C-alpha cells in the first residue's frame, strides 16, 4: 500500500492580515495550484494529492472542509483499517503556524475538534455497540513527547526525566517505562488528553502565540478478543494507532527567537531535516525497486540520525498503514516555505508500505496447515479419492 | 580563552595520559615540580589550555585520573611526573572490573561515577570558556570501556554544547590479550556512536608495525606506543596554543571532517619518522611530509585506505613553510589518487598551518583521515561477536551483573547499521 | 590490599602448605621466626605484602593460613619444626582418630565438633582483612579428610561468604599408581561438592609430576618434597599478579572471567614451562618462544591426559621476569598456526596474557635452576573428560558387588548417595561432550533471502 | 532386580499438532500427485 496524502489550507492570522493579505493557494477537487507572487508570468505549478481541504472561507459551500469532513475522509478509514487488524498512523507536517496542532487536537471547548477526539469518540462508540457475550474489546493509551532528543511522558507528569529508547529484535524500536494506562470510557481518555496537553511544552513566538516546542506521539493499543468453545481465535487482533503532531520548521529572522527558544528551534529543524531526508529516500528506493526493475541490491535509509525517525521506523515504512496531513498557509510572504511542504508531500505520495495482520506464529502455522489439509481433502473428495 | 578538561580511565588510558603530560610539559617548559623554566615567551601565552595556575607561580595540569584498581594510580605517582598532578583528582576504588564491561558500567562504576563527576564539575566551573573534553581509554578491557562510556553519557547529558573527543585503543585481529574483547568492544562502540563528536581509532598492531618497519626498533615496549599516541594528541590541539598562518580549532576539524553525524571515526597519523640513523639521508620538506602522510604503512588504525575511499582528511602542519607548496601538494595528492576520494565532496582535504614546530624538529605534521576502510575493523569485531553469542560463550558473567540478551542484540544491530552506512559511500559510481 | 586466605586440609594439603610457605617466606625476605631484617636495615617499605602476611605492631609477620587435619602427627611435625614460631599457635587439629580413607567418617561422623572451630578462626582471619579477594583450598581426592571435610567446609563457606571466589588445588588420583584401595569412592563422592561449591578447580596428578621430574630435572628417585615445590611454584605464579608490579596484571576475578565459559566447566589444567636442572640450564636460551611452546607439549602436562584428543576452550598465560609483550604476541601467533592445537570455533580470541616483572626465586636445596624468564599456562580444555572416565570405570568395578560399602553406611551414609554422585558425574561428562562439538554447519542451518 | 525404566517422553501439544498436520498435508499431496491431480 501507499502513503495516503492529505493537504489542508488554512485562513489568515493577525500577522498576515496586518501585512499583505494576498492568497496564493487555489484548489479544485483533488488538485492544488500554487502561484509565485514574485513571478506572475510563470506557470501556476500544480500538485495532485489524495485529499485536499479548503478551510479559508467559513460560510461558503465551495468545497469547504470542516473538521468533520477531514475526519470522515481520513480518520474513519484509518479506524476501519485498525479494526481490520492493521497498525495505522496519521502524522502531521508543514511549517510553523499552519495547523498541525489544530488538525490533530483542535479546540476542545467547541464543535471544532481534532482528529484524535473524533477518532477516540468513534472507537468508543464502535466497541460499545458491537459488544457481545463472546466478543470483547480492550484499549490502552499512551502519550510521549520528544523535546530536545529526549523522550518525556505526558500522562504521568511526576516522572520528570528522559526515558530510555530500546530495540526489540522482532517489534523494532520502543520506549521503555512508558506509562501506558488502561481506559474504559470516553471521559477517561478525555481526562488523559487534557492532562497531556497541559503537560506539553508550549512557548510564544512571533509566528505563533502558542508554538509547539516538541514533537508528540499519541499511541492507542487496541485488542479484540473473540472467545468461543470450538477454537475461536482468542485476543486475535492487536492494532496500534499512532497519531503524531510534529513541531514545525522555523526561521530565526521571522521567529525572533533568542536563547532557549533558538536552541529549541535548532533541534526542531535538525529533526525535521532528518525526517525529510528519510522521506526522500524511502521514496526513491521504493519507486526504483518498484519501477527500475527488481535488483533490490542494497539501499540504506538513515533512520538512526534522529530519535524521531527512530521511533517512527515502522510507521514511515514497513509494517503500518500511514497517512500524512500537510498544513498550508495562504499568505504570499510564506510562499518559499509552503511550496517546500508541498514538494515533500509529493514525495510522500511515492512511498510504499508492507503491513500484515498480527497473530501468534504457532497459531499462524497451525491455521495455515489446517487450511491446507482442508483444501487437499476437498480436492481429493471432489476427484473421487477422498 | 579555550580550555580543555582531560579524563583518563583504566591502565591504558592512565599510561597514555602520563606520557602525554610528560610530552606537553616538555613542550611548555614545565619542570616536574611544576615550575616554568622555558626560554620562549610564547610558551606561557596560552598555558591555560591545559594547566591551572597555583600560588607559588606553579602550574597544575587539568587532569582527572580514574580507575577501579589502585595499583595503576601508584605507578603514576611513583614516576618522573607523578608529583605534578594534584592528589585530589586521583579518584579510585577497590575490586576492579575484572575485564567485565557490566561491572565497569552497571555495578562498580555506578558508585564511583558520582565522585568523578564531582571532580569534573569542579574543574569545569573554574574554566573561563570551556572548549571540550578528551578521554583516553581502551575499548577491549573492563573499567576503561565501561566507565569511559558512562562518563561520556553523563557529560553529554550535562554539557551538550561542548566538544567530546576520545582516543580509544580498540582490539586488533592478531594481537589479542583478553578472551572477551569482542563483547566489550561491541558495547563500547554502541555507546560511542551515539555519545561522541570525534573518535580517533588506535590499534596496537599498527603501532607495532610502525615501530618495527619505520623506526627500525628491535625491542618496542608500551612506552614507545604511548610516545606515538601522545605526539598525535599534541598535534591535534596545537592550534589552540600557538599562533599560525592558518588556524584550526577542534570545531573546525569536526565541521570539515564529519559529513553526517554517525561517521566520526578517524584514522590518525604523524610525520616525520626517521629511525635515528636515516635522518641524515632524508631531506625534510613539505613534499616528504606529504609523501609519508598518506602512505598506507604509516597509519595508526591497521586499516588500509586503499580498500575504501576518503570521505575527508585533515592535515595540520607545524613549522615555517610556504602555503603555496602546501596547497599544491594537497591538490596533487587529490588528483593523482583520484580513485581514493569521493566525487560528491570537492576539495575534501582540510589544511592548517602552525608557526611553532616541536622542540627538536624544523618541520612536523599530523594527519586525521575519515575513510570507509574503517568498516573493516568493525566487521571483524562483529564476526567474533557472533561466534561467541550464538553459543552464549561467556554470557553468564555479564547477565549476573544486571544485563540481558536484548542489550547485546541491539548493540550488534547498531554496529552493523554503522558498517552499512560506511559501506554506502565505498563503491564508485554514485557520482554528481 | 589484595588479601587471600589459604586453607590446607589433610596430609597432602599440609605438606603442600609447608612448601608454599617456605617459598612465600623466601620471596618476601621473611625469616622463619617471622621477623623481616630488610625493613630494619632499609628503614621501611612495602615488603610485608598483605596478600599472605599480616603485620603486628612489634614487626612480626603472621601468615594468613589455616591448617586443618584429624591426625595430630602431620601438624605436630610443624609445631616443633623450623617454622614453629611463624604460625599462630591455633592450628585446628582434632585430638582424635582420622577419617580412615572414609568420606562418611570425615563428612558426617567426625567432621563435626572441629568444623565450628575452623569457621570461627576463618571468620577471625576474614575480619582482619580489607578487600578480601578469595580463598585457596588445598586438599586431596581419595583421602577421607581431604574429601569429606573439604566438602563440609566448602558447603559452609558458600553458605556464609557467598560472593568471594574459592579456587581449589587438588591431587586427582592417577590412572595406574595408587596409595589406597578405596580412592574411587571418595573421589566420586566429593565431585558432587566440588562441582557446585567451587569456582575453579586445578587438578594435578602425581604420575605426571614423577614423569616430569624423571625427564626434565634428571631426578631418578623423587619424593613428595619435589612435587610440593613444583606446586608451590605454580601457585606463586598464579598469585604473583597481585603482589608485584608488571606490564599487565591479572587478578583472581579475571581468571574466572576468561577461563570459565559456563558455570559447570571450571576444571582447567595447569603447566609450568621452564622446569629444568642447573646443568641443563646451560646449552639453552630459555626465550619466550621456547617456554610458550613447552607449555603446549603433551609430555609436560601435569595431568595424565593428551590435549591432542580434545579441544582448547580457553588459555591463560602468566609470564614472569625479563619478558616483553612483542615476543608474547609472536609466540601466540606461532601457536595459532599449528594444526595439532585445535581451538573450539566459538572462541576466536582464545588467549589471556599477563606479565609480571618479579622473576622466580630459587629455594636452597631445591632442584630447579635459576632462570630469567618463566611462564605458567592454564588451559580449560575437553581432554580432562578422559581423566574422569577412567575413574568412573574403576568405581563401577567395585560398586557392582558393593565392596567396601558397609564401612560407609556404618558412618552415617545410605547406599543411594553413591548412585546420585555417579549420575552427577555422568551429567558433567556429558556437558563436556556437548561443548567441544563444532557448531552445526552454518549454525542457522542455511539462509539467503532475496537481496 | 533393578530393571530398565525408559524415559517418559510424550508429545508436546503444539508441536504434536504441527507435526501431524504437516504429515497429513504431505500424505494428501502425495496422493494427489500420484493420480495426476496436482
Ligand atoms: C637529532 C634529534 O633531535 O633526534 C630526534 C630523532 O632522531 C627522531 C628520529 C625522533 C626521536 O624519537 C624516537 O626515537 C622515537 C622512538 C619511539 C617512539 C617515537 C619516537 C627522538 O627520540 C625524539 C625527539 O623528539 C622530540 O623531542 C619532539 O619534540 C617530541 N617530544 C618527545 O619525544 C619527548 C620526549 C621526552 C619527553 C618529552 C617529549 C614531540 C613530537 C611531537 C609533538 C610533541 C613533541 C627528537 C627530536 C629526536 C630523538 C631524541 C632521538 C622522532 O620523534 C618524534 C616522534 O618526534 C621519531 O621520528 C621522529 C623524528 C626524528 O628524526
Ligand atoms: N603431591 C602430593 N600428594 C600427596 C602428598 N601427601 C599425600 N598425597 C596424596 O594423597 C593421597 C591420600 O590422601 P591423604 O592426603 O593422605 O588424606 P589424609 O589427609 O591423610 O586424610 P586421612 O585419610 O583421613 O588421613 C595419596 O594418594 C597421595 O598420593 C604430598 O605430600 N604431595
Ligand atoms: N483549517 C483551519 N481552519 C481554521 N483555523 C485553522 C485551520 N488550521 C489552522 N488554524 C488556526 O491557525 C493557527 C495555526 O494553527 P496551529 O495548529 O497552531 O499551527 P501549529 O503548527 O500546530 N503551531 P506550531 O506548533 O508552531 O507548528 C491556530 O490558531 C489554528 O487554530
Ligand atoms: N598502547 C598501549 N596499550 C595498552 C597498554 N596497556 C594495556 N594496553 C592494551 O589494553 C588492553 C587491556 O585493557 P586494560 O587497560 O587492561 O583495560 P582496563 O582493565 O579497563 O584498564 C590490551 O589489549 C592492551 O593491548 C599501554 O601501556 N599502551
Ligand atoms: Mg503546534
Ligand atoms: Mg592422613
Amino acid at each position: 500500500a501507499s502513503v495516503k496524502v492529505a493537504v489542508r489550507v488554512r485562513p489568515f492570522n493577525s500577522r498576515e492580515m496586518s501585512r499583505d493579505s494576498k492568497c496564493i493557494i487555489q484548489m479544485s477537487g483533488s488538485t492544488t495550484t500554487i502561484v509565485n507572487p514574485k513571478q506572475p508570468k510563470e506557470t501556476p505549478k500544480s500538485f495532485s494529492f489524495d485529499y485536499s481541504y479548503w478551510s479559508h472561507t467559513s460560510p461558503e459551500d465551495i468545497n469547504y472542509a470542516s473538521q468533520k469532513q477531514v475526519y470522515r475522509d481520513i480518520g474513519e478509514e484509518m479506524l476501519q483499517h485498525a479494526f481490520e487488524g492493521y497498525n495505522v498512523c496519521i502524522f502531521a507536517y508543514g511549517q510553523t503556524g499552519a495547523g498541525k496542532s489544530y488538525t490533530m487536537m483542535g479546540k476542545q471547548e467547541k464543535d471544532q475538534q481534532g482528529i484524535i477526539p473524533q477518532l477516540c469518540e468513534d472507537l468508543f462508540s464502535r466497541i460499545n455497540d458491537t459488544t457481545n457475550d463472546n466478543m470483547s474489546y480492550s484499549v490502552e493509551v499512551s502519550y510521549m513527547e520528544i523535546y530536545c532528543e529526549r523522550v518525556r511522558d505526558l500522562l504521568n507528569p511526576k516522572n520528570k526525566g528522559n526515558l530510555r529508547v530500546r530495540e526489540h529484535p522482532l517489534l523494532g524500536p520502543y520506549v521503555e517505562d512508558l506509562s501506558k494506562l488502561a481506559v474504559t470510557s470516553y471521559n477517561d481518555i478525555q481526562d488523559l488528553m487534557d492532562s497531556g496537553n497541559k503537560a506539553r511544552t508550549v512557548a510564544a513566538t512571533n509566528m505563533n502565540e502558542t508554538s509547539s516546542r516538541s514533537h508528540a506521539v499519541f499511541n492507542i493499543i487496541f485488542t479484540q478478543k473473540r472467545h468461543d468453545a470450538e477454537t475461536n481465535i482468542t485476543t486475535e487482533k492487536v492494532s496500534k494507532i499512532s497519531l503524531v503532531d510534529l513541531a514545525g520548521s522555523e526561521r530565526a529572522d521571522s521567529t525572533g527567537a533568542k536563547g532557549t527558544r533558538l536552541k529549541e528551534g535548532a533541534n526542531i529543524n535538525k529533526s525535521l531535516t532528518t525526517l525529510g531526508k528519510v522521506i526522500s529516500a524511502l521514496a526513491e528506493m521504493d519507486s526504483g525497486p518498484n519501477k527500475n526493475k527488481k535488483k533490490k541490491k542494497t539501499d540504506f535509509i538513515p533512520y538512526r540520525d534522529s530519535v524521531l525517525t527512530w521511533l517512527l521506523r515502522e510507521n514511515l515504512g514497513g509494517n503500518s498503514r500511514t497517512a500524512m496531513v500537510a498544513a498550508l498557509s495562504p499568505a504570499d510572504i510564506n510562499y518559499d516555505e509552503t511550496l517546500s511542504t508541498l514538494r515533500y508531500a509529493d514525495r510522500a505520495k511515492q512511498i510504499r508500505c508492507n503491513a500484515v495482520i498480527n497473530e501468534d506464529p504457532n497459531n499462524k502455522l497451525i491455521r495455515e496447515l489446517k487450511d491446507e489439509v482442508t483444501r487437499l481433502r476437498d480436492l481429493l473428495y471432489a476427484q473421487g479419492l477422498g | 580563552m579555550r580550555e580543555i578538561v582531560h579524563i583518563q580511565a583504566g591502565q591504558c588510558g592512565n599510561q597514555i595520559g602520563a606520557k602525554f603530560w610528560e610530552v606537553i610539559s616538555d613542550e611548555h617548559g614545565i619542570d616536574p615540580t611544576g615550575s616554568y623554566h622555558g626560554d620562549s615567551d610564547l610558551q606561557l601565552e596560552r598555558i591555560n589550555v591545559y594547566y591551572n595556575e597555583a600560588t607559588g607561580n606553579k602550574y597544575v595540569p587539568r587532569a582527572i585520573l580514574v580507575d577501579l584498581e589502585p595499583g595503576t594510580m601508584d605507578s603514576v605517582r611513583s614516576g618522573p611526573f607523578g608529583q605534578i598532578f594534584r592528589p585530589d583528582n586521583f579518584v579510585f576504588g577497590q575490586s576492579g572490573a575484572g575485564n567485565n564491561w557490566a561491572k565497569g558500567h552497571y555495578t562498580e562504576g555506578a558508585e564511583l561515577v558520582d565522585s568523578v563527576l564531582d571532580v569534573v564539575r569542579k574543574e569545569s566551573e573554574s574554566c573561563d570558556c570551556l572548549q571540550g573534553f578528551q578521554l583516553t581509554h581502551s575499548l577491549g578491557g573492563g573499567t576503561g570501556s565501561g566507565m569511559g562510556t558512562l562518563l561520556i553519557s553523563k557529560i553529554r547529558e550535562e554539557y551538550p554544547d561542548r566538544i567530546m573527543n576520545t582516543f580509544s585503543v580498540m582490539p586488533s585481529p592478531k594481537v589479542s590479550d583478553t578472551v572477551v574483547e569482542p563483547y566489550n568492544a561491541t558495547l563500547s562502540v554502541h555507546q560511542l556512536v551515539e555519545n561522541t563528536d570525534e573518535t580517533y581509532c588506535i590499534d596496537n598492531e599498527a603501532l607495532y608495525d610502525i615501530c618495527f618497519r619505520t623506526l627500525k626498533l628491535t625491542t618496542p615496549t608500551y612506552g614507545d606506543l604511548n610516545h606515538l599516541v601522545s605526539a598525535t594528541m599534541s598535534g591535534v590541539t596545537t592550534c589552540l596554543r600557538f599562533p599560525g598562518q592558518l588556524n584550526a580549532d577542534l570545531r573546525k576539524l569536526a565541521v570539515n571532517m564529519v559529513p553526517f553525524p554517525r561517521l566520526h571515526f578517524f584514522m590518525p597519523g604523524f610525520a616525520p619518522l626517521t629511525s635515528r640513523g636515516s635522518q641524515q639521508y632524508r631531506a625534510l620538506t613539505v613534499p616528504e611530509l606529504t609523501q609519508q602522510m598518506f602512505d598506507s604503512k604509516n597509519m595508526m588504525a591497521a586499516c588500509d585506505p586503499r580498500h575504501g575511499r576518503y570521505l575527508t582528511v585533515a592535515a595540520i602542519f607545524r613549522g615555517r613553510m610556504s602555503m603555496k607548496e602546501v596547497d599544491e601538494q594537497m591538490l596533487n595528492v587529490q588528483n593523482k589518487n583520484s580513485s581514493y576520494f569521493v566525487e560528491w565532496i570537492p576539495n575534501n582535504v582540510k589544511t592548517a598551518v602552525c608557526d611553532i614546530p616541536p622542540r627538536g624538529l624544523k618541520m612536523s605534521a599530523t594527519f586525521i583521515g575519515n575513510s570507509t576502510a574503517i568498516q573493516e575493523l568493525f566487521k571483524r569485531i562483529s564476526e567474533q561477536f557472533t561466534a561467541m553469542f550464538r553459543r552464549k560463550a561467556f554470557l553468564h558473567w555479564y547477565t549476573g551483573e544486571g544485563m540481558d540478551e536484548m542489550e547485546f542484540t541491539e548493540a550488534e544491530s547498531n554496529m552493523n547499521d554503522l558498517v552499512s552506512e560506511y559501506q554506502q559511500y565505498q563503491d564508485a559510481t554514485a557520482d554528481e | 590490599m589484595r588479601e587471600c586466605i589459604s586453607i590446607h586440609v589433610g596430609q597432602a594439603g599440609v605438606q603442600i602448605g609447608n612448601a608454599c610457605w617456605e617459598l612465600y617466606c623466601l620471596e618476601h625476605g621473611i625469616q622463619p621466626d617471622g621477623q623481616m631484617p630488610s625493613d630494619k636495615t632499609i628503614g621501611g617499605g612495602d615488603d610485608s605484602f598483605n596478600t599472605f602476611f599480616s603485620e603486628t605492631g612489634a614487626g612480626k609477620h603472621v601468615p594468613r593460613a589455616v591448617f586443618v587435619d584429624l591426625e595430630p602427627t602431620v601438624i605436630d611435625e610443624v609445631r616443633t619444626g623450623t617454622y614453629r614460631q611463624l604460625f599462630h599457635p591455633e592450628q585446628l587439629i582434632t585430638g582424635k582418630e582420622d577419617a580412615a580413607n572414609n568420606y562418611a567418617r570425615g563428612h558426617y561422623t567426625i567432621g563435626k565438633e572441629i568444623i565450628d572451630l575452623v569457621l570461627d578462626r576463618i571468620r577471625k582471619l576474614a575480619d582482619q582483612c580489607t578487600g578480601l579477594q578469595g580463598f585457596l583450598v588445598f586438599h586431596s581426592f581419595g583421602g577421607g579428610t581431604g574429601s569429606g571435610f573439604t566438602s563440609l567446609l566448602m558447603e559452609r563457606l558458600s553458605v556464609d561468604y557467598g560472593k568471594k571466589s574459592k579456587l581449589e588445588f587438588s591431587i586427582y588420583p592417577a590412572p595406574q599408581v595408587s596409595t589406597a584401595v578405596v580412592e574411587p569412592y571418595n573421589s566420586i563422592l566429593t565431585t558432587h561438592t566440588t562441582l557446585e561449591h567451587s569456582d575453579c578447580a586445578f587438578m594435578v596428578d602425581n604420575e605426571a609430576i614423577y614423569d616430569i621430574c624423571r625427564r626434565n630435572l634428571d631426578i631418578e628417585r623423587p619424593t613428595y618434597t619435589n612435587l610440593n615445590r613444583l606446586i608451590s611454584q605454580i601457585v606463586s605464579s598464579i598469585t604473583a599478579s597481585l603482589r608485584f608490579d608488571g606490564a599487565l596484571n591479572v587478578d583472581l576475578t579475571e581468571f574466572q572471567t576468561n577461563l570459565v565459559p559456563y558455570p559447570r566447566i571450571h576444571f582447567p589444567l595447569a603447566t609450568y614451562a621452564p622446569v629444568i636442572s642447573a646443568e641443563k640450564a646451560y646449552h639453552e636460551q630459555l626465550s619466550v618462544a621456547e617456554i610458550t611452546n613447552a607449555c603446549f607439549e603433551p609430555a609436560n602436562q601435569m595431568v595424565k591426559c593428551d590435549p591432542r584428543h580434545g579441544k582448547y576452550m580457553a588459555c591463560c598465560l602468566l609470564y614472569r621476569g625479563d619478558v616483553v609483550p612483542k615476543d608474547v604476541n609472536a609466540a601466540i601467533a606461532t601457536i595459532k598456526t599449528k594444526r595439532s592445537i585445535q581451538f573450539v570455533d566459538w572462541c576466536p580470541t582464545g588467549f589471556k596474557v599477563g606479565i609480571n616483572y618479579q622473576p622466580p626465586t630459587v629455594v636452597p636445596g631445591g632442584d630447579l635452576a635459576k632462570v630469567q624468564r618463566a611462564v605458567c599456562m592454564l588451559s580449560n580444555t575437553t581432554a580432562i573428560a578422559e581423566a574422569w572416565a577412567r575413574l568412573d570405570h574403576k568405581f563401577d568395578l567395585m560398586y557392582a558387588k558393593r565392596a567396601f560399602v558397609h564401612w560407609y553406611v556404618g558412618e552415617g551414609m545410605e547406599e543411594g548417595e553413591f548412585s546420585e554422585a555417579r549420575e552427577d558425574m555422568a551429567a558433567l561428562e556429558k556437558d563436556y561432550e556437548e561443548v567441544g562439538v563444532d557448531s552445526v554447519e552454518g549454525e542457522g542451518e542455511e539462509e539467503g533471502e532475496e537481496y
